[PDB]
């Protein structure tokens, strides 16, 4: 009973407990590549790496290492790769798994700058007349067309992968209101942005499995997911009040590290399934009920 | 405190 632990749990104020609990019982899996010499520079940040049995492997017989995790779930029958923003030498790479991946749509949850530092390197083309060619992957990266709402951005790339003459088109998510510190007061735009992601298509089984990132490729981006999964678990299960957040949390956390790095990113979480459940669960008056929450035009 | 992360 996921509404009654929510309040439960902030009546109680537990949320750092409740967070270090799960914590403490994370998954721990080596992750030897990540951690080779070669692959340092390949490395955003040397604390935050993917586990060698989920790692996405780049389909170059060069240096197949990427910082990306392939998060399946199995129940929930949806699979996310869960990556790092690309750092400007791994640009290629990133690109390159979207393209071995099958990828339709990339997530980003974060600004390019937060917190006054980079978080990401700006891996796609902000004009339409400045394409990007990644040269060490042979990949062409068009900007066609964007859709700046006020909490999200929704870009028409073209990736041209210039070896086989062959073009894809990329949809590229990116809310851009997170806050540079906390989370969202409120989950109404983050969920919003969640279901014009699926609505989409991005996240179908016909496609690869999204790309989705942030800074280091967990917290937010492990907001989105375990977000996504609990909807999807609750949306598809006999009672809707049988999906534990914790422990698709954990199952996750099996496949990428730190998955939520804060309590308040737990909270977050706990706040969107909550509303996004109620949304679809039955309030059949309607769907996306986030007009003056997310506001729009 | 130092560039990386946790």
């Amino acid at each position: 009973e996921m509404e009654k632990e929510f309040e439960q749990i902030d009546k109680s104020g537990s949320w750092a407990a409740i967070y270090q609990d799960i914590r403490h019982e994370a998954s721990d899996f080596p992750c030897r590549v990540a951690k080779l010499p070669k692959n340092k520079n390949r490395n955003r940040y040397r604390d935050v790496s993917p586990f060698d049995h989920s790692r996405i492997k780049l389909h170059q017989e060069d240096n197949d290492y990427i910082n990306a995790s392939l998060i399946k779930m199995e129940e929930a029958q949806r699979s996310y790769i869960l990556t790092q923003g690309p750092l400007p030498n791994t640009c290629g790479h990133f690109w390159e798994m979207v393209w071995e991946q099958k990828s339709r749509g990339v997530v980003m949850l974060n600004r390019v700058m937060e917190k006054g530092s980079l978080k990401c390197a700006q891996y796609w083309p902000q004009k339409e007349e400045k394409e990007m060619i990644f040269e060490d992957t042979n990949l062409k990266l068009t900007l066609i067309s964007e859709d700046i709402k006020s909490y999200y951005t929704v870009r028409q790339l073209e990736l041209e992968n210039l070896t086989t003459q062959e073009t894809r088109e990329i949809l590229h998510f990116h809310y851009t209101t997170w806050p540079d510190f906390g989370v969202p007061e409120s989950p109404a735009s983050f969920l919003n942005f969640l279901f014009k992601v699926r609505e989409s298509g991005s996240l179908s089984p016909e496609h690869g499995p999204v790309v989705v990132h942030c800074s280091a490729g967990i917290g937010r981006s492990g907001t989105f997911c375990l977000a996504d999964t609990c909807l999807l678990l609750m949306d598809k299960r006999k009672d809707p009040s049988s999906v534990d957040i914790k422990k698709v949390l954990l199952d996750m956390r099996k496949f990428r590290m730190g998955l939520i790095q804060t309590a308040e990113q737990l909270r977050f979480s706990y706040l969107a399934v909550i509303e996004g459940a109620k949304f679809i669960m039955g309030d059949s008056s309607v769907q996306d009920q986030w007009k003056e929450l997310s506001h729009e035009d | 405190d130092a560039d990386e992360y946790l």
